[PDB]
């Protein structure tokens, strides 16, 4: 099956370096292009740095640009971050993401479990922290972003991510309106130009969570500030 | 129509010695 | 008749060699339907035609102050370039013509080994190899291409070395066992060796199939060889011929401009080698028409 | 103009393209031989010592990478097929020299050596392989001796005026096939007396096959 | 006795059809579409140039999308295609090089191939390991597959070379149907719009239409003067086209059992190796050996245009489903994509 | 026996096609001319489309 585990996270001092790597089995893993993905502790979702299919192409965050390096060992199907100068601003919770990139393909559908470093531009915004919600209603989450996500190709390169208590997030629609594999059909992406909607209809224990939208259309990816579902 | 006596090196000319 | 008959050579080289390098170059460019057709023997033949034909194209640029009144119209600034361009022109394609040579032995004496490197790409690596060394070769052409006083009010082109008395013998030698000697020894050598090696032992040497294959590679290969000296020997034997003489005579002088409309008609028959002795290339060229 | 997507689309695309030219580059040096015969005619014996619907055979002998195709098992029209193997370096041919006194199982009428000369001729000069080598093995040589003592070939071929030896029976068989070639200029055909036994079979062909490379060589490199 | 009984019988029950059908062939085609004005010139431009096969492209089909494309070449690849782009959004390689024919299946999960191997492939193009996989080999015929069209996920027609079509389950992977019938080796196949029917063309230069569900051919079209090696369903069901060896297309009516129309010009002497069809009928597209592809008018059998762009034989073409643009494939290893301007 | 049995399958499939329900040729002329004519706009093989609207452009 698909995996994706991650290791080397642990507590560093200031100033430090750490090796995190990236194991993967189950999948093609040289046909994808890889992300690391952190989360710091009570915060949302940020992009930190992507490796494409073939290592021709490679981009950073600008927080962590000049410090972390991502590669890639096919044969050994094992994705690395090499950390230098870790701050207290990298403490966070590092989860590995694959992507595919041709014709209809779902990039950022599987996350890995992530792993855990302690230290001793497109505007996402979701405004609405927090939704009081009750089992078999419908809640709908909206999403803004600053520039309008819809390329002269027609597509629309807005993605949602749900992310369960406990759990790596899930992608549940890449590109505004499709729906992922292993996704229940209750839920429907609409949108248009800047504001989106994330639709559940007859919600249920498993959908309590928070959710967050990525753009896609430009690098850096960022994600909006998440929409927490509480019962 | 011209005296047609000059020395020659390769496709161009040289001068005598 | 003198003043006609040295125009009408060259005016009739110049119209035959276009037309003939044109055929070569419309058949190859024309045979597919606007798509890329290149191969590693086919690149150096169209790379050729287009030497061949900068060669003709600059033919007047250089015999106009040999047949009129012998003024060079085109000062000094283009009396360097024009002659460099010129020597290029022909190096270029003495050249290209020998490193053609060398690959046809590779691909017939090794069959096998030769699939390693006779790539499309080694073949667009030597070809632009061989356009910079021919720069190096006539680096004296251009540095000492300055107008030379001739008695009464005209000038002309030419090349005044800075100690004519010494400099004279490495210029001719050079150019000598650059385009000429050394040149026609490796061509030479290489289809000798092609000749005997051009058939397997296994092969049916009864036959006709094989010994029409014998026939057609050494009259192709003899003519090549022997297109090139005939065009371009009497050029540069008299080029040490007039190393020890000083006061040339109007059949001297009548001769050396015989030789240069040779050296026209070697880029001339060259396209004419390509249609005559490659059966292959008269079906290529029904393809387009 | 492109997203962020569309950009790592052609990345992806790029990359196939620098597949498919490795695996095209491979193929190219590799040989292709189409191997055709007569029920019977030991072309199978052939196979054995070169160790569906088109069984493809590969070997490699002194550097050089062989692909055999045969296809024996394919009882569908010829002439709908046939154009797929246009191009392979050479046609291996398998003749049964045993076959002339024979007659065919199911024609019960039609001679079994008339049968393989009217199959040869039929690929020989087929406008498919106009230009194709054609590498024509006569098995069963050691069986054509013992039969040749006792049986004639003027059963075979009523016009043959010879002596009843295997020395001029062989070579008689090997001209009658040779004359079937309609253009003997612009392919060449190359004879080898095979048999149950013998070894060097697999050199013959790998002689021929480098003699066909030369001759497509010199036609690249415009000498021929 | 009874074997001359009965071989008498067939040719009074032959009589008996062609007695039917010259009954009710009260008109022609030709005099019926004589008053419609022509189609005029039709010019086509090359937009897209698909390049990267190394050899002799068999076979392509469109995707229902109208943008992807599968395309079958010997050099043993099998090419997805994003026509908008030329992207290559896949590339199979296959275990068998010698493939004849190549299938896109209407969901866009699925592509089939097959040739000389006996073996019509299923691909998963659909993975969650991110390649693509074989998923079935179905085995079965005794001949090349020649073509080959899906009805669905889980169902696939084939013909071979074996005078058989062949109507497979995917999943257990037999052949539920077997179509026989045809004396020669059955060349193409194309599936009605409702997929209820299909008529396959063979080499015995007849046209049968067979019934999917019941298994049993309902009518045979002759006319042809030698083999068939290609056939199109008209879009609405109720005709085909076939192009055969002796440089002609026919229009066949199911309904009237007959033919209708005849594409052929004293020019052509090239065999025809891919028909197709416009979305609203009016141009039937054939490849031929010249290395063309002639427009013809469907309705007054006029050679409207010609798509040439390649340099050898023209081995297959399709239209979108969309009817936006045309693909052919060729000999010389290329796809073109091919639509006109205002 | 074997062309006895294939004579009496070929005999009762010819039964089959010289059974079923044959309209004329003119009938079967005019829906061709008239499915044309009615989807002749939406062909734009046929009839080309905008540039704006040519997704080949």
């Amino acid at each position: 099956d698909v995996q994706l585990v991650e290791s080397g996270g642990g507590l560093v001092q200031p100033g430090g370096s750490r090796k995190l790597s990236c194991s993967a089995s189950g999948f093609a893993f040289s046909s994808f292009g890889m992300h690391w993905v952190r989360q710091a502790p009570e915060k949302g979702l940020e992009w930190v740095a992507y490796i494409s299919s073939g290592s021709g192409t490679i981009y950073y965050a600008d927080t962590v640009k000049g410090r972390f390096t991502i590669s890639r060992d096919d044969p050994k199907n094992t994705l690395f971050l090499q950390m230098t100068s870790l701050r207290s601003e990298d403490t966070a919770m590092y989860y590995c993401v694959r992507s595919i990139y041709y014709y209809g393909s779902s990039p950022f559908d599987f996350w890995g479990q992530g792993t855990t470093l302690t230290v001793s531009d497109i505007v996402m915004t979701q405004a609405t922290s927090s939704v009081p919600v009750t089992p078999g209603e419908s809640v709908s989450i909206s999403c803004r972003s600053s520039k309008s996500l819809l390329h002269s190709n027609g597509n629309t390169y807005l993605y949602w991510f749900l992310q369960r208590p406990g759990q790596s997030p899930q992608l549940l629609i890449y590109r505004m309106s499709n729906l992922a594999s292993g996704v229940p059909d209750r839920f429907s992406g609409s949108g248009s130009g800047t504001a989106f909607t994330l639709t559940i209809s007859r919600l249920e224990a498993e959908d309590v969570g928070v959710y967050y939208c990525m753009q896609h259309l430009e690098y850096p990816l960022t994600f909006g500030a998440g929409t927490k579902l509480e019962l | 129509d011209f005296d047609m006596l000059r020395c020659m090196l390769g496709r161009v000319y040289r001068p005598c010695w | 008749y003198i003043n006609i008959i040295m125009p009408s050579v060259f005016g009739t080289i110049c119209l035959l060699g276009i037309i003939g390098n044109s055929t070569v170059i419309f058949a190859v460019v024309k045979k597919s339907k606007l798509h890329w057709c290149n191969n590693v023997p086919d690149i150096f033949i169209i790379n050729l035609s287009v030497v061949d034909l900068l060669f003709l194209l600059g033919m007047p640029f250089m015999i106009h102050q040999l047949m009129g009144n012998g003024v060079w119209h085109f000062g000094e600034t283009m009396c360097t370039l024009i002659t460099a361009m010129d020597a290029n022109s022909q190096f270029t394609s003495t050249y290209i013509l020998t490193a053609m040579a060398i690959d046809r032995y590779l691909a017939t004496v090794h069959p096998i080994s030769s699939t390693k490197f006779r790539k499309p790409s080694v073949a667009t690596l030597v070809i632009c190899l061989l356009w910079a060394l021919s720069f190096i070769s006539i680096t004296p052409v251009w540095l000492y291409a300055r107008l030379i006083p001739f008695p009464g009010g005209a000038v002309g082109c030419g090349i005044r070395l800075p100690n004519p008395d010494t400099d004279l013998y490495w210029f001719t030698l050079y150019q000598f066992f650059l385009a000429f000697a050394l040149p026609f020894v490796v061509i030479t050598a290489a289809y000798v060796r092609i000749l005997q090696r051009m058939t397997s032992s296994v092969a049916p040497a009864s036959q006709r199939s094989i010994r029409l294959r014998t026939k057609r590679v050494t009259r192709t290969a003899i003519a090549i060889c022997l297109v090139f000296f005939v065009c371009w020997a009497p050029y540069y034997v008299l080029q040490l011929t007039q190393l020890s003489i000083s006061r040339p005579t109007l059949t001297f002088v009548y001769l050396y401009n015989a030789a240069i409309s040779l050296g026209y008609a070697n880029s001339c028959l060259n396209p004419f080698v390509y249609i005559v002795l490659c059966e292959t290339f008269r079906k290529r060229l029904v393809l387009s028409v | 103009t492109l997203s962020a997507e569309d950009k790592a689309a052609v990345e992806r695309s790029k990359m196939i393209d620098r597949n498919l030219r490795e695996d095209g580059e491979k193929a190219a040096r590799e040989v292709k031989l189409l191997l055709l015969g007569a029920g019977e005619s030991g072309k199978n014996t052939i196979v054995k010592q070169m160790k569906t619907g088109i069984v493809e055979t590969h070997f490699t002998f002194k550097d050089l990478h062989f692909k055999m195709f045969d296809v024996g098992a394919q009882r569908s029209e010829r002439k709908k097929w046939i154009h797929c193997f246009e191009g392979v370096t050479a046609i291996i041919f398998c003749v049964a020299l045993s076959d002339y006194d024979l007659v065919l199982a199911e024609d019960e009428e039609m001679n079994r050596m008339h049968a393989s000369m009217k199959l040869f001729d039929s690929i020989c000069n087929n406008k498919w392989f106009t230009d194709t080598s054609i590498i024509l093995f006569l098995n069963k040589k050691d069986l054509f001796e013992e039969k040749i003592k006792k049986s004639p070939l003027t059963i075979c071929y009523p016009e043959y005026a010879g002596s009843n030896t295997y020395e001029e029976a062989a070579a008689y068989i090997q001209c009658q096939f040779e004359d079937l070639n309609k253009r003997k200029d612009t392919k060449e055909i190359y004879t080898h007396f095979t048999c149950s036994t013998d070894t060097k079979n697999v050199q013959f062909v790998f002689d021929a096959v480098t003699d066909v490379i030369i001759k497509n060589n010199l036609k690249d490199c415009g000498l021929f | 006795s009874e074997l001359d009984q009965l071989r008498q019988e067939a040719e009074q029950l032959k009589n008996q059809i062609r007695d039917a059908r010259k009954a009710c062939a009260d008109a022609t085609l030709s005099q019926i579409t004589n008053n419609i004005d022509p189609v005029g010139r039709i010019q086509m431009r090359t937009r897209r140039t698909l390049r990267g096969h190394l050899a002799k492209i068999y076979a392509m089909h469109w995707g229902t999308d109208s943008r992807l494309l599968v395309s079958a070449s010997q050099d043993g690849k099998l090419i997805i295609w994003d026509s908008y782009t030329t992207n290559k959004v896949h590339a199979i390689p296959l275990r068998s090089s010698w493939v004849m024919t190549c299938a896109y299946a209407p969901s866009g999960n699925y592509v089939a191939c097959g040739g000389l191997d006996n073996i019509c492939s299923i691909y998963n193009l659909k993975t969650r390991e991110g390649n693509v996989r074989v998923s079935r080999e179905l085995a079965g015929h005794t001949g090349y597959l020649s073509c080959c069209r899906f009805l669905d996920d889980n169902q696939i027609v084939t013909s071979s070379g074996d005078t058989t079509c062949a109507l497979w389950d995917i999943e257990t992977g037999q052949q539920t149907t077997t179509f026989t019938g045809h004396t020669g080796d059955v060349m193409s196949l194309s599936l009605a719009p409702d997929t209820r029917l299909f008529v396959s063309g063979a080499c015995d230069a007849s046209a049968k239409l067979w019934d999917v569900r019941e298994g049993m051919c309902r009518q045979t079209f002759t006319g042809h003067e030698s083999d068939i090696n290609a056939i199109c369903f008209f879009p609405n069901g109720n005709a085909f086209a076939t192009g055969s060896d002796d440089a002609t297309c026919r229009l066949f009516d199911l309904r009237a059992d007959q033919e209708l129309m005849t594409y052929s010009h004293d020019n052509i002497i090239c065999g025809i190796t891919s028909v197709s069809f416009s979305k609203s009928g009016r141009l039937l597209l054939a490849g031929y050996d010249d290395f063309n592809c002639n427009v013809w008018d469907a309705l007054k059998a006029d050679r409207a245009g010609v798509l040439a762009g390649h340099d050898n034989r023209v081995s297959c073409l399709g239209v979108t489903d969309d009817g936006m643009a045309v693909a052919t494939g060729s000999w010389d290893s290329f796809l073109k994509i091919w639509n006109g301007s205002s | 026996t074997a062309s006895i049995a294939q004579a009496r399958k070929l005999v009762e499939q010819l039964k089959m096609e010289a059974n079923i329900d044959r309209i004329k040729v003119s009938k079967a002329a005019a829906d061709l001319m008239a499915y044309c004519e009615a989807h002749a706009k939406e062909d734009p093989l046929l009839t080309p489309v905008p540039a704006s609207e040519n997704p080949f452009r």
